[PDB]
This record gives structure tokens, C-alpha cells and sequence, in this order.
């Protein structure tokens, strides 16, 4: 019962940012673009590799669940995971390693807390294209095991501050089962922030001169959310989400970083910025709280 | 060149679970509209399901013959869906130049491994549509698409598919009431949640059945708020704008619950 | 015996203090360009590590067509209003110059065959991009600058000969620097892809109006910044002319080339702090740590 | 309406150092010119100077009083300019707002520690213009407008300030042939560079004396890439465009070298 948690993101799942590294699991090819999202990236991917993590865990909001909370319970899963909506830029092929001991761990300690929780156990399934660009930029060697867990629906069915509650819940859980599982783990909040976005799409997509924030609110709403982060106000951050949520259509709606900042016992610490960017107009900024350089963390 | 006109439920419950009677009566109704549906010799099917999102443009799908196994990702505990859905590649890219004549920005999807919707799949599946011989020409449904939008968009989809003299068939995949259970039920206990929503289901399906459009349209301004309507009824809204806003009349095979939800299958006269 | 620590493409656009809202600027924003201001946040912390003695800086809004000059005064004030952007820019100086680097610098210079003059006037007004990169990377004002101009013969006579000439100050401007005893941040004030806007935002801070101006600039900027970062210099001064001509850049003013030759040309990787873009054109804050990479001492 | 025209150089080495024999002569014949265009009795001195640059928007002068201290960026050791500018505020503003009816972007610059060129400075202390008694109204030089649209500027300011029925003074501050020395010189050894440049300018300034505007035309087709003109020759078009491309002759005062470019101080037959 010697685990912890070592470090947590707010790592934003563009397929942009995948389709310009033009790794060799992703078939389309192009010629470059969202260069300084990438460089946040291998920002975060060099914390990673200094943090030696033994799991990551997702939480997506496109995977959504309306009975409960689902995670992944197969070892192993292999497909090819298609954008619907950025196809000519986004088709994977992933094969991604499970940590179904954790998952498990995770689902009975969101039980006993009082939510509803299912494992996916169908071998068949395929995991959303949200969780694979947010592991890929996040660990591109695929050497990790990963929890994927999917985004309950509460927060769009019923009121958005119940749905947050129950993410509030389900983080706290997710400490629980980390702690007692003797592992290393990283969170990782796949959420964009500013979510109001162009509603056609640049000839060459990579086109970056065409490449802007869509609202002057929403790029406002986004500078001072990221500065409260990097100043360590985490407390005012979240006395204004619901705003941020509704003014700027935010993506942290889907639970991702309340549940991230709920099994981190929500600390105040400064964060580090990694970077920010835009893609299509929607808010993307790449997080860090590292707690092993918090001191509250052991180093590898 | 319309020849008949269903709407019919996009649950995966009746084909994935059809030991549970009460989900087994829309798989049987599904089966029987699609031999009334192919009775009528359609030379094309045009489909339209809710769970089929588009953000950008309007998407049509164009794969010559989509080949795969689904897993839904609410009910992947009950199993998988295996598919064959062969597109009229013509056709939807007519539709694809129809749209942009008109100020609608469209394109199409032909990819391996598209995720087609579990609607769709489940409408070809039981019905026996979207084969070599009778195609399909499925749309996607805009979220920024309103329900007037929709009407005119089955509208120039059908006008640009008549105008190719082939016979058309029409089906809108949705269900009807939205609330749906959040807790693991007994499929036995399952009933329409709330019962205003019942009433109005069953009034809604009442006007359908009786051909009164004027009538239909004084309800269709608080029935998607009022029964909280899956994706505010637009698929029926795309069935309206393929019959010109009018029809004489339909018959409701079956109306039930699928785990809150409202469901039908109705068959419209033309 | 004094050593270069660190090198730095510190661009100089007046936008960056506007959004800062320190209190030398009259104007107020109420925002505006904040990834090049987190940037320069990150250049600043190294600048707090490096400790230097005095900031060396290029300029090419100081344009001079008789040679080099090096500001010899001990200190000026006064304010400074931006020509173009005078809504955005009214900053009242105050800056410590070092008297002996800048002779000394001009005394190699003119050794080296160049032409130098020292700048002795006391009612100068130093240039508004001088005072834009000193204010981004030391706010504090409390370290000696040496303020060089900017040569015309870039633009005036050839542009490889232009270029030739910068070289020959770098390697004036080391050979000072090392009978100085002091150690010195050289500071290359420059843009990258100056392709601009023609019309500025109604709310200037107004980042939604903000991108770049061209496809073929940005391509530019990223292939340039890239091969910096892997270390591949010597490809870098191959590809400057063309840069150069291509995407409008503001190292054809000759600070990138002054800096570089004064490090002994260095193949060591940069590190980029950030890239953004103002009015359209490219900007690059960008490092060559010679103390963190073992050739200099440390503090 | 158009009263008299002048070209003067905008160097400010014939009032920072005449002591020099060389550079005092045009000091002497700017100081003579300002007598002839207060003998004109004009109301508003209208001015375009090339050392005042505009990248973006066109900008106008409009700081009623501007008084302050210059040290040129080049000759800083050789003194100082103190100057006192008065400007018309009133007639400024309508040429901004006669700017953007044409479609070009124009803008106002009135504030405390502005910085106005070498160039406006020392052709408002040598004319002895820009006072209370006769203020002055300065066009920047935009580096993206070429010779044809500096012409259209000038016209278009010369419409404006004429219908509020003034009588304009109009100066264009520049010089001749640009080739300096780049090195430090003897001042008695100053000269024109090139004896090409030389001709040129010579040839330049006898087709202003005879009022030859055809040849004149013709000659402007390649004197700025011969003779490495300042700025295009621009200030010169700003003179030309304000005089609707006519005048009978001129009057050259002076003609020489300051270092090594060519200058001229001229004034025209309207
Ligand atoms: N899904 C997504 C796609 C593009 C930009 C931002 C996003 O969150
Ligand atoms: N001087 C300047 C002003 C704005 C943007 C870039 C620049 O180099
Ligand atoms: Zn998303
Ligand atoms: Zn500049």
C-alpha cells in the first residue's frame, strides 16, 4: 500500500497535433502545422520520461457513458480509430496494454463511494480517438499501461454542477484504488479549454495562417484561467468554472480536470504552463502539476 | 419517387438483447417494416440517424461497401454488431453537389474504419437495407443543424435523388422520449420514465397515425420540450421534409420502452 | 578573463511591453500576446541564473550609414514613443550604459578594418527596439548595456558583403568581451518572417486578429527554428539568404549574424522559449546557453 | 490654393556645422526661400518629409504645439535641433478624414515626445515655418506608397485645404542623387560620389529651371535607379502631385554635395 500519485495534465486531445508529428500509426501525411503545440508537448514528454511512470490514467469526454462510469477491463485491445469529424487528418492504428488490476481497483472504490461503475470487458471494443491522441502525445512509445476511463454523462443530463460532483467523487475513488495499488501513476485530464471553434475548415488544414483563436472572449477566458494555474489560485479556478464552462464553452464540462484535481486532494501549487495553442479557434494549453518536484512525490 | 417512409428506433437493446420480450417486439416490428419497405421496390435507401454527429460540414457517407464489427459504447456488455452496408457512391455524391449549389457546405466519408453510427447499423441489420442491390445514402445530423434545417436538408436530398428517376425509400433512425435510466435496471422493470412523456409519445404517434399535419405541426412546438425529445426530433423532421411536410397518414407497428427511452416503429401512407 | 555565457534571439516588438503593462509605459492593455510574454518569462529565469555583467545588444531601428556606433555615454532618460505604434508604446527610460565595452568594442572594430564611431551626445534618445529587448529580458534595468547600431551596408551596397561585415563585428565584439574580465549576454534583437498586417485590430490586444501573415512565413520560421534546436547551424547560415529573401526576415538587419560569429559560429542545440506571432510577422525567443553546455564558467 | 513650392534637403549637416563653406550655402539659400514663401502669404505650410516613416496607416501631424530637442541618429556629434512646431490641428483632421473617403487608411499623431524627423525639423527652423503666425500641416512618407500614390496624397490634400479656402505654401523635404560616403571624411572634400550621379542630378534640376514637364515625365522614368535617388525621388512626386503636374520653371538656389549625396534647394514658377 506504498503507491502515489506522481504528476497530473491537462493533456488536450487535438488529432491536429497528431497528423503534423506524422507518426507512422496515423496514415494521412502532412506538412507540418501546430508546431508550437508540439513543442508543449516534448515538454511534457520529457517530465514523463524523468518521472518513470508505472500508469497512466485518461479520463475522455468522447467516450460517453449515460449508465454510470465504464472502465476498460481487457489486457489488450488493436484497431485502426478513425476521427469522425477530422478523418483526412486522424486514422490510427493503436495497440494499446491495459492495467485491468487497476481498472478494477478503480470501479470498486467507485462503488463503494456510491456511483455507478461497469467494466468493459468485450474484446472487440474500440477505445475513442480522444484517449489514443492524448496517450500518443503524452507517452508516443506506447510502453505504458494504461485505466481509460469514459466521461458519465451527468454533467449534460441533468445539472452541471451534480455532474461535477460525481466526478469530484469519482476522483477521490481513483486515489483510493491508487494508494492502495503500490504503483507509480500519472493523471491525465484529455480536456480543451475554449471550445468555440471554426465552423469550416482551411483548404490545406495545415494552412497556420489560418490558424487563429475563434472568440476574443474565449482567448481571455483562457489567459486567465492558465494564469490562476501557473500563480497556484487553484481555489479561484474552480470558484469560476461553471463561468469559464458557459462563457467560454470550456471542455473541462466532461469532468476530466475536477476528477484530476479531486484525487490530487486539490493542492494549490503553481503549475507549469508547458504551452498554449489554438486549433480551429478552440483553447488548448498543456498543464503540469508535478508533485515529485512538489516534494509530495518520491523520485524514480 | 418517395415510395414509403419509416421511422424506427436506433437502440442496439432489440438485436442485442432479444431474450427480454418487452425489447424483442422492435426487432420483430424492424423485420416486418423492411419487408413492407422492400414490397415497394426502392431503387435507394435515404437514412438519417440521431447518433451520427457532424461539427463542420455535412457528412455523406461514400464507401462503396463498408465492411466491419461494431461494439456500442454504452451497451458493449451485450455483444457486437457485424455489418455489410453497400452506398450508392453516385447518388451521395450528387447529394454532396447538391448541398454546395445551395450554400451548404458538404463532403464525403469513405474511409476504413469509419465509426458508422450503432443507428444506422442496426437500421440496415434489421431491415435487410444497404445491400449490393439496394443501397443506401446515409447523412449525417449537423448539431448545428436546427429542426427546420433538417427539412429542407431531406428535402434537397430527395429532390436531387428523383431527379435521377429512382424510386426512393426513407427512413429517420431515433427514438422518441429522452430520459433514459442511469442505474443498472432489470430489463423486466423497464416503462417509459415519467409519464407526461408517455402521454405524449402516445399523442404525438396519435397525430401521425391520423394524417392531420396541421394538427401535428401546433404539437411539434412543445412536444421536443415538453418529452424531451432524443436530439429534438429531428429525425422525424428529416422524414417531414422528404414528404413535403405532408402525408395522409401511418400505422405505429409497436410503441414501448427501451431503458427510459420512447421508442416506435411507424410506417407512413403516402 | 572575461567569456561570452549566453546568446539570445530576443525580438523586439513593442506590442510584448504594451501587454505587460509595466509601470515606464504609459498606455494600458488589457492583455495581448501572452505566450511571447511567457516566452520571455522563461529567458528572464535563465538571465536570473546566468547573472551577467553587462547586455550586449544589436539593433536595427538604430540604422546608421557611416559605419558602426556604440553608444559612450554614461547613462540616458528620457521617453521613448514608437513611430508606428505610438498607442502601444510611450516608455520613459532610464539606462546604464557600459562606457569601457563600448569603446573597447569599438577600438577592435576599427582594428578589424571596420568603420566605428562612439556615441557621445547626452541628449540621445536610444532606439525604441533597443529599449523593447532590454525591458523583456531584464525589467529590473540594473545591468550595463552596450548598445550597438545597425551598419546600412545590408541594404545600401550588397547583402552577403552586408553580412560579411556583421561577422567581422562579432568577432571585434568577443575579442573586447575577453580583455574585459567580464561575462557577457549577447542579445539579438530580431524578428523572423516580417511579411505584417497592412491594418492594425481596433482593439490591438484583440487575439482573435492575431496569426500569421503568410502560409510560406510561418513554413519558414518553423524549418529555421527547427534546425536551431537540432543543432545544425552551419545548414542555418546557408539557408539565411534565402530566408532572408523569402520571408521578409529581420536578420537581414545583421544582430543574428553579429551574435553567432561572436560565439564562434556554436553547433550546440538552442533552446526555443516560444514562438508567436505579432501583427503577422514571426518572433522567436531562442537560447544559446554556453555555460549550461560546459564552455563557460558558471556564476 | 497653391501660392508657392519648395524642395529643400533634409540633412541636418548645413545647420548642425556651417562653419563648413561647403554646407553653410544651402543653409543661407533655405533661409532665402522661407523669405520668398512668406512673400507668398500663404495660410498653411503643407509638408512631406522622407525621413518620417509610416509602415500601416498614413499619419498626420496633429499636435498643435510641438516643441522639443532632436539628436539625429546619425550626426549626434555635432549638436542638436530644438524645434517649435505648430501645426493646424483643424486642417490636419480633414486631411485624415479626406484620406479614408479615398480609401486610404489614415490617423492622427498627437502626443507629448513624439518623434519628428531631421528632416521636418530643420526645413521649419531654417523657413522659419510652423509658428504661431504660420502653422504647418506634415503627411508622413508610407514606404509601401509608391511615386503614383504620393502624387495622388498631395492632390488630395491640396483639394481638402483648398476648399476651406487657404492658400498653401507646399514643401517637399529631400534630396537628390543618395550615394554617401561611409566613411569619416574631411568635410572640405566633400563631393558628389559618382560623375554620373552628378549629370543626373544636373539634368534633373535643368529640366525644373525650363519648366520642360515632358521631358521632365520622361527623365523621372529612370532617374531614381541612375542616380540611387533618395526615397524613390517620393518627395519630389508629393510636389508634383500638389501642382497637378504643372508649373512654367524654377529657380535653383543651390546646388552641391553633403556628404557625397546630392542636394538641392529649389524653388518653383507656378
Ligand atoms: N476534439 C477536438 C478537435 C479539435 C480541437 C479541439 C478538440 O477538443
Ligand atoms: N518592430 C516590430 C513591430 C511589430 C512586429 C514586429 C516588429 O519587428
Ligand atoms: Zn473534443
Ligand atoms: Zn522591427
Amino acid at each position: 500500500a506504498n503507491g502515489e500519485i506522481i504528476s497530473g495534465f491537462i493533456a488536450p486531445h487535438p488529432p491536429h497535433l497528431v497528423y503534423g508529428e506524422n507518426p507512422p500509426q496515423n496514415e494521412p501525411k502532412s506538412t507540418g502545422g501546430w508546431e508550437q503545440l508540439r513543442w508543449a508537448y516534448e515538454r511534457a514528454r520529457a517530465s514523463i520520461e524523468e518521472l518513470k511512470p508505472d500508469v497512466l490514467l485518461v479520463h475522455s469526454p468522447h467516450w460517453i457513458t449515460s449508465v454510470g462510469h465504464h472502465f476498460i477491463g481487457v489486457d489488450h485491445l488493436q484497431g485502426r480509430s478513425v476521427d469522425p469529424i477530422f478523418p483526412n487528418l486522424f486514422r490510427f492504428d493503436y495497440s494499446i496494454n491495459f492495467d485491468v488490476e487497476l481498472s478494477e481497483a478503480c470501479c470498486e472504490e467507485g462503488r463503494k463511494a456510491g456511483l455507478v461503475t461497469k467494466m468493459m470487458r468485450n474484446p472487440r471494443f474500440r477505445p475513442d480517438y480522444g484517449t489514443i491522441t492524448t496517450l500518443h502525445m503524452i507517452r508516443p512509445q506506447w510502453d505504458i499501461p494504461v485505466v481509460s476511463i469514459s466521461a458519465n454523462n451527468t454533467p449534460y443530463y441533468l445539472s452541471m454542477e451534480e455532474g461535477l460532483g460525481e466526478m469530484d467523487v469519482l476522483g477521490k475513488a481513483t486515489r483510493e484504488a491508487i494508494l492502495k495499488s503500490g504503483k507509480r501513476a500519472v493523471l491525465l485530464a484529455s480536456n480543451t479549454l475554449s471550445h468555440w471553434h471554426f465552423h469550416e475548415e482551411p483548404v490545406p488544414p495545415e494552412d497556420m495562417s489560418k490558424e487563429h483563436p475563434q472568440t476574443k472572449i474565449g482567448y481571455e477566458w483562457d489567459m486567465r484561467m492558465i494564469e490562476l494555474m501557473r500563480q497556484g489560485r487553484m481555489e479561484e479556478v474552480f470558484q469560476l468554472l461553471p463561468q469559464f464552462i458557459e462563457e467560454a464553452f470550456a471542455e473541462v464540462k466532461s469532468g476530466a480536470f475536477t476528477w484530476m484535481h479531486a484525487a490530487m486532494q486539490y493542492p494549490n501549487l503553481p503549475a507549469e504552463l508547458h504551452g498554449y495553442g489554438t486549433v480551429i479557434g478552440t483553447g488548448n494549453a498543456v498543464v503540469e502539476w508535478n508533485l515529485v518536484k512538489a516534494g509530495l512525490a518520491r523520485v524514480a | 419517387t418517395i415510395v414509403s417512409a419509416f421511422l424506427v428506433p436506433g437502440s442496439p437493446l432489440p438485436h442485442l438483447r432479444p431474450d427480454v420480450k418487452s425489447w424483442e417486439s422492435f426487432k420483430v416490428a424492424m423485420q416486418n417494416v423492411g419487408e413492407k419497405l422492400r414490397a415497394s421496390k426502392p431503387d435507394v435507401v435515404l437514412i438519417y440517424s440521431t447518433q451520427w454527429f457532424a461539427v463542420l460540414d455535412e457528412i455523406w457517407l461514400t464507401r462503396q461497401r463498408s465492411l466491419d464489427i461494431h461494439v456500442d459504447e454504452n451497451w458493449h456488455e451485450f455483444g457486437e454488431l457485424p455489418y455489410d452496408i453497400y452506398s450508392d457512391v453516385d447518388l451521395a455524391n450528387a447529394c454532396i453537389e447538391s448541398c454546395r449549389a445551395a450554400g451548404v457546405n458538404a463532403r464525403g466519408a469513405d474511409y476504413e474504419s469509419f465509426p458508422i453510427d450503432t443507428g444506422t447499423i442496426v437500421a440496415c441489420n434489421a431491415l435487410k437495407v444497404g445491400t449490393s442491390d439496394l443501397p443506401v445514402v446515409v447523412a449525417s445530423n449537423n448539431l448545428y443543424d436546427d429542426q427546420a434545417a433538417t427539412e429542407r436538408l431531406a428535402a434537397l436530398a430527395v429532390a436531387c435523388i428523383s431527379e435521377k428517376g429512382k424510386r426512393i425509400a426513407v427512413i429517420g433512425v431515433g427514438g422518441l422520449s429522452g430520459s433514459v435510466f442511469t442505474t443498472a435496471i432489470d430489463p423486466a422493470e423497464d416503462r417509459v420514465v415519467k409519464a407526461v412523456e408517455d402521454d405524449c409519445n402516445k399523442n404525438i404517434l396519435s397525430l401521425m397515425e391520423s394524417g392531420n399535419i396541421q394538427a401535428l405541426r401546433e404539437a411539434l412546438k412543445s412536444y421536443s420540450k415538453e418529452a424531451r425529445a432524443e436530439m429534438g426530433f429531428k429525425h422525424f423532421h428529416w422524414l417531414l421534409g422528404a414528404l413535403d411536410g405532408h402525408f395522409k397518414g401511418a400505422t405505429v407497428h409497436h410503441y414501448g420502452a427501451l431503458y427510459g427511452s420512447g421508442a416506435a416503429v411507424v410506417e407512413f401512407s403516402i
